[PDB]
């Protein structure tokens, strides 16, 4: 059911940095806690994880720094609706 | 106009 | 002495509340024209890059929103939050982390209401788009900039994002901004245009000066101060009154539509935003095309705020099977069918009706389509399944679809205008076109839709069929 999303225009992705959104009644202590477990998960299999800011208020969910190899493990995560990687906007 | 500031034009006259 | 972009926004007759939020590079705010005027966050979310240049971006459209001497809407405060680096880029991750900060922002310290302009792009985000949509659906206006590259609004983002007031820059000639293969994005998610070439404001460059900068963001600047000022005098509006009243307010027509490619034209808003003097509104609303199915559909839909008074159809090939009006979720939404047959685009009346609740009447082209009471007929509707008096609709072996509204304060007359590729007839001063159609007639029509009051008919005789309705 969840799915990624990467920017179309590829000068413009920024790989290793992923938007986490949950569905949309996940409380802001489930996100912290799927975050965590997507760190530990991580963790066991010898990838460093950071994460960067967790979102509430708008959308639920957090900003995750780490490879793009844990996505598959990341799409799995309990509350999981999209993820979707980092890309640029520019000045307009 | 038009300023470099603003992706993605270089500078030229506008209008 | 009165910038050209300033004088083109003034009505031709003429005669504080609000916050508005800036989301660009840093701001040199104690700049002469919004000092005092403009309040920096602090908020900082930037990428790396890869000093007066640093706020040259953010200090003009601080300017051009509530500047002094150059500002759209000079007693406006603001709120600034760096989200551009020095080299004016950003990341979608800052920007969603600075429109959750606005957000957190009002619920600790509640104000008026908020107008937010969004004077960047990236590529299509679903992320940054969801987070558009809850922040307007949370009370909130946002105002963005179609994009400068020349090309279809909608695979940008926020430029895409459903409930943003979307921005298109014009020049001094009333023609889109070009610079070669660079200018104002256009197509079906820009909502209008607004002077965006050669626009006099702040420069960062020193306290006093002044430089003329061009963009979609400067474009979009203008409508965020417009619409600051229509939040002034009506804070109470939801954003799709404040919409309502911007297409209303815009100068039509001026556009030379040549500058657009051909499949654009038709999607294209054909306004130049202008501030309001010192009833009944209705807005033409373009679906997204069906594709070549047989059993293609094509849907266009209104806010929630709005009424469905009338839906039509068009297929350039002509190969279609009409339209229906029909509900959903439970609310009515316009609903176009592909004839074997490359594709159609279904158009919706999307109209600010209060006092109001209308309802759908499908019949054969049955005498009388509203045979009810103080019930106005604002829109016909027809499709049919084979390939080959003002209250009532007419048609051949088709379905018609009537929109009946029972609207006491209202009144809808019917013009007629039969003659070729175009037909047209438009409603009189005063009046509102709420539903536009053809009659089937010796020639093989294409389709119609409503360009403001104008109703339109595409053939390849020919009657072009307009309900015009005002408030008395
Ligand atoms: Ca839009």
């Amino acid at each position: 059911t969840a799915t990624f999303h990467r920017c179309a225009k590829d000068p413009w992705r920024l790989p290793g940095t992923y938007v986490v959104v949950l569905k949309e009644e996940t409380h802001l202590s489930q996100s912290e806690r799927t975050a965590r477990r997507l760190q530990a998960q991580a963790a066991r299999r010898g990838y460093l994880t950071k994460i960067l800011h967790v979102f509430h208020g708008l959308l639920p969910g957090f900003l995750v720094k780490m490879s793009g190899d844990l996505l598959e493990l990341a799409l799995k995560l309990p509350h999981v609706d999209y993820i979707e990687e980092d890309s640029s906007v520019f000045a307009q | 106009x038009f300023v470099p500031t603003t992706f993605a034009f270089a500078e030229a006259p506008a209008x | 002495s009165i910038p050209w972009n300033l004088e083109r926004i003034t009505p031709p007759r003429y005669r504080s509340l609000v916050e508005v939020y800036l989301l660009d590079t840093s701001i040199q705010s104690d700049h002469r024209e919004i000092e005092g005027r403009v309040m920096v966050t602090d908020f900082e979310n930037v990428p790396e890059e890869d000093a007066s240049k640093c706020d040259s971006h953010g200090t003009h459209l601080a300017g051009v929103v509530s500047g002094r001497d150059a500002g759209v809407a000079k007693g406006a405060s603001m709120r600034s939050l760096r989200v551009l680096n020095c080299q004016g880029k950003g990341t979608v991750s800052g920007t969603l982390i600075g429109l959750e900060f606005i957000r957190k922002s009002q619920l600790v310290q509640p104000v008026g209401p908020l107008v937010v302009l969004l004077p960047l792009a990236g590529g299509y985000s679903r992320v940054l788009n969801a987070a558009c949509q809850r922040l307007a659906r949370a009370g909130v206006v946002l105002v963005t900039a179609a994009g400068n590259f020349r090309d279809d609004a909608c695979l940008y983002s926020p430029a895409s994002a459903p409930e943003v007031i979307t921005v298109g820059a014009t020049n001094a000639q009333d023609q889109p901004v070009t610079l070669g293969t660079l200018g104002t994005n256009f197509g079906r998610c820009v909502d209008l245009f607004a002077p965006g070439e050669d626009i006099i404001g702040a420069s960062s460059d020193c306290s006093t000066c002044f430089v003329s900068q061009s963009g979609t963001s400067q474009a979009a600047a203008h409508v965020a101060g417009i619409a600051a000022m229509m939040l002034s005098a009506e804070p109470e509006l939801t954003l799709a009154e404040l919409r309502q009243r911007l297409i209303h307010f815009s100068a039509k027509d001026v556009i030379n539509e040549a500058w657009f490619p051909e499949d654009q034209r038709v999607l294209t808003p054909n306004l130049v935003a202008a501030l309001p003097p010192s009833q009944l509104f209705c807005r033409t609303v373009w679906s997204a095309h069906s594709g070549p199915t047989r059993m293609a559909t094509a849907i266009a839909r209104c806010a929630p705020d709005e009424e469905l008074l009338s839906c039509s159809s068009f297929s350039r090939s002509g190969k279609r099977r009409g339209e229906r009006m029909e509900a959903q979720g439970g609310k009515l939404v316009c609903r176009a069918h592909n004839a074997f047959g490359e594709g159609v685009y279904a158009i919706a009346r999307c109209c600010l009706l209060p006092q109001a609740n209308c309802s759908v009447h499908t019949a054969p082209p049955t005498r009388v389509h509203c045979h009810q009471q103080g019930h106005v007929l604002t829109g016909c509707s027809s499709h049919w399944e084979v390939e080959d008096q003002p209250n009532q609709c007419v048609g051949h072996e088709a379905s018609i679809h009537a929109s009946c509204c029972h609207a006491p304060g209202l009144e809808c007359k019917v013009k007629e205008h039969g003659i070729q590729e175009q037909v047209t007839v438009a409603c009189e001063e005063g009046w509102t076109l709420t539903g536009c159609s053809a009659l089937p007639g010796t020639s093989h029509v294409l389709g119609a839709y409503a360009v403001d009051n104008t109703c339109v008919v595409r053939s390849r005789a020919v009657t072009a069929v307009a309900i015009c309705c005002r408030s008395r």
